[PDB]
């Protein structure tokens, strides 16, 4: 305890994501709505839209 | 206002070493990466030494203005090289007054 | 858990202690690096071993 402010422990926690083209298992949550056909419409699926 | 300058020549330089001596948080440089100073080498190595407050630690960049910068060290605009800060709040304080 | 002048090498792309022999992330890495100080919980004055 007494080192200086550069020799004090710190915790660490790396959090790495897979941006593949797998299904998707974990992410945030967005409520999912009914999937309409044939109309313009703006989507998401899976995070990207368009 | 009156700065050390060490001269350091013919040598081998570690700089590895520089992080067990004093407890800084970055290492600051702004011509080269700290990650590449072992490979590369130099022709001539030069220190300077003073002790400033927290919010003059700013002004201690190329192209600045202030007090340390315009009046007492100044950096020129093609600075090649590297600034290291730490606090010293154990060593260069006291409860009646530095001065 | 690693000392404080180290925190910078856990980054894509850095050459040093940790980076090179400990703990090496890729060069296209993607994702977040959360660090915080411990010093209440991991420092002990007889020396942590
Ligand atoms: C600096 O010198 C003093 C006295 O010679 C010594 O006690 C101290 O450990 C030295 N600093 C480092 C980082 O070795």
């Amino acid at each position: 305890p007494t080192y200086g402010v550069g020799h004090q422990p710190y915790r660490v926690v790396v959090l790495s994501f897979e941006l593949l083209h797998a299904p998707a298992t974990v992410c945030g949550p967005k409520k999912s709505t009914n999937l309409v056909k044939n109309k313009c419409v703006n989507f998401n699926f899976n995070g990207l839209t368009g | 206002y009156a700065w050390n300058r060490k001269r350091i020549s013919n040598c081998v330089a570690d700089y590895s070493v520089i992080y067990n001596f004093a407890p800084f948080f970055a290492f600051k440089c702004y011509g080269v990466s700290p990650t590449k100073l072992n490979d590369l080498c130099f022709t001539n190595v030069y220190a300077d030494s003073f002790v400033i407050r927290g919010n003059e630690v700013s002004q201690i960049a190329p192209g600045q203005t202030g007090n340390i910068a315009d009046y007492n060290y100044k950096l020129p605009d093609d600075f090649t090289g590297c600034v290291i800060a730490w606090n010293s709040n154990k060593l260069d304080s006291k409860p009646s007054g530095n001065y």
